[PDB]
């Protein structure tokens, strides 16, 4: 007994949690908010990103109305299973789960006018359709779409608060090669087989940082094709030396083509990194066939001694400006 | 109108036998099926499988769950699926 016990036992008598508030009157207006904690790693081979949020929803329920000196009933997650909660699901989430240690991480606060606030902690692997062209210099806008599952537009209308989306410090975020540029929230009505649903989207603008691949595949390949260009300084009578240099350069260019493809997923189109790999491979192959042609002629070295460094130097001005 | 919907739902769920199918001793119930393919994730050759996400949807007729006063379709909560008969569809 007491004050809050009789209030809760009077609210929950004659209550059906199956029926939404104003089931045959008007659509239920739900004000959502969110507070991102740490956007996790953006996985490119599997095409999703991880996000940890404090998803909070607010609506009105006229059955949860009490008149007393108590203004707010601050309750734990035990009262979630007794009242009505909208069936908000994330439309592009591959897998998600709430947190259940040491207690279900849910909050429930009921005001005296019927206003209900319901906050829970979620970890969501949401699908982002990252286009890997331009990679490793890509830029993406990752969405987070949520809507009610069963209730159409005529029954639940979601709405955004002005300062609903709250990000964190943006440094505890495990985004390594990317960097959150900003956020934008939108709302729209989708049409499905069951009916029309209000869909709320949050777009996360992420721009990449290539510092990682520079040491992965760029510098490494550039230094191999620099080692391709020293063959011209070796004398033409040293045939096994220069052909050993040639075969080692081409086999390791194939090896570095294979290794750098392991980071990329199995897509059909070509990327700028693959274009750079192909340009380096045809440069070293041109160097080997130029040395071969010189060997068959003696049985132009200086001519290449300037042309082959310069052709890559004009290429890098072409490649980096056009992709940046 | 909330009290009318309340007493109608309480009338529908009272005496409802979960173990018997619609027309249990009568004719086979016709179950119409709609599928909305959301995504296909991993067409894997090493495990010989594909991962498929879909909005699986079934539709049949239960004559016990019929009401006449209310003229709009009732979208109930998802927790009444443990109280209503559903088909035993598997893959
Ligand atoms: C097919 O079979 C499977 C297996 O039987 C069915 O799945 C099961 O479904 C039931 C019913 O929903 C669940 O029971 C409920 O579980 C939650 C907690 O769920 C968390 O813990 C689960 C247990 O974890 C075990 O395994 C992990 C493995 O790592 C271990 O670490 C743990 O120690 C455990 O050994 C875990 O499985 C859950 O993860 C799964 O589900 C989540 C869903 O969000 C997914 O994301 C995950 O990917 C994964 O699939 C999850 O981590 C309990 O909280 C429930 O108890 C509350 O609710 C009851 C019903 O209302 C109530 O009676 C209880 O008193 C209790 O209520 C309290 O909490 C409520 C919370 O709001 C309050 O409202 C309430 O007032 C009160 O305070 C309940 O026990 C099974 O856990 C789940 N198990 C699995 C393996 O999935 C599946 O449904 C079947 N499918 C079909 C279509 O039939
Ligand atoms: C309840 O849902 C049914 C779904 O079939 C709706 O009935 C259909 O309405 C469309 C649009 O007018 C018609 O073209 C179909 O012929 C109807 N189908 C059937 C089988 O009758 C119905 O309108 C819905 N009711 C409400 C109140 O939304
Ligand atoms: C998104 O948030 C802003 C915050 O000011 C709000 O004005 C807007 O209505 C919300 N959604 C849209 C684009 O309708």
């Amino acid at each position: 007994e007491g004050d809050v016990t009789v209030i809760l036992n009077n609210l929950l008598e004659g209550y059906d949690n199956k029926l939404r508030p104003d089931i045959g009157v008007k659509p239920t207006l739900i004000h959502t908010d969110m507070y991102v904690n740490s956007i996790g790693p953006v996985n490119a081979i599997n095409m999703e990103y991880t996000i940890d949020i404090f998803f909070a929803q607010t609506w009105y329920d006229r059955r949860l109305k009490f008149n007393s000196t108590i203004k707010v009933l601050r309750l734990n997650s035990n009262m979630v299973g007794k009242i009505w909660i909208p069936d908000t699901f994330f439309r592009n989430s591959k897998k998600a789960d709430a947190h259940w240690i040491t207690t279900p991480n849910r909050m429930l606060r009921i005001w005296n006018d019927g206003r209900v606030l319901y906050t829970l902690r979620l970890t969501i692997d949401a699908e982002c359709q990252l286009q890997l062209h331009n990679f490793p210099m890509d830029e993406h806008s990752c969405p987070l779409e949520f809507s009610s599952y069963g209730y159409p537009r005529e029954e639940i209308v979601y709405q955004w608060k002005r300062s609903s989306v709250e990000v964190g410090d943006t440094r505890s975020w495990r985004l390594y090669q990317f960097s959150f540029v900003g956020l934008r929230n939108t709302t729209e009505v989708v049409k499905t087989t069951s009916g029309d649903y209000v869909v709320m989207s949050v777009y996360f603008d992420l721009s990449r940082r290539m510092g990682y691949f520079t040491i992965q595949t760029y510098i490494p390949c550039t230094l191999i094709v620099v080692l391709s260009w020293v063959s011209f300084w070796i004398n033409k009578d040293a045939v096994p030396a220069r052909t050993s240099l040639g075969i080692t350069t081409v086999l390791t260019m194939t090896t570095l083509s294979t290794i750098a493809r392991k980071s990329l997923p199995k897509v059909s189109y070509v990327t700028a990194m693959d274009l750079f790999v192909s340009v380096c491979f045809i440069f070293v192959f041109s160097a080997l066939v130029e040395y071969g042609t010189l060997h068959y002629f003696v049985s132009m070295d200086s001519y290449a001694r300037i042309f082959f460094p310069t052709a890559f130097c004009l290429f890098n001005l072409v490649y980096w400006v056009s992709y940046l | 109108n909330m009290s009318l919907v309340k007493e109608t739902v309480d009338r529908l769920l009272k005496g409802y036998d979960i173990r018997l199918r619609p027309d249990f001793g009568g004719p086979p119930v016709a179950v119409g099926m709609n599928i909305d393919i959301a995504s296909i994730d991993m067409v894997s050759e090493v495990n010989m499988d594909y991962t498929l996400t879909m909005y699986f949807q079934q539709a049949w007729r239960d004559k016990r769950l019929s009401y006449n006063v209310i003229p709009l379709n009732l979208t109930l909560d998802n927790r009444v699926a443990d109280q209503l008969w559903v088909p035993d569809t598997y893959f």
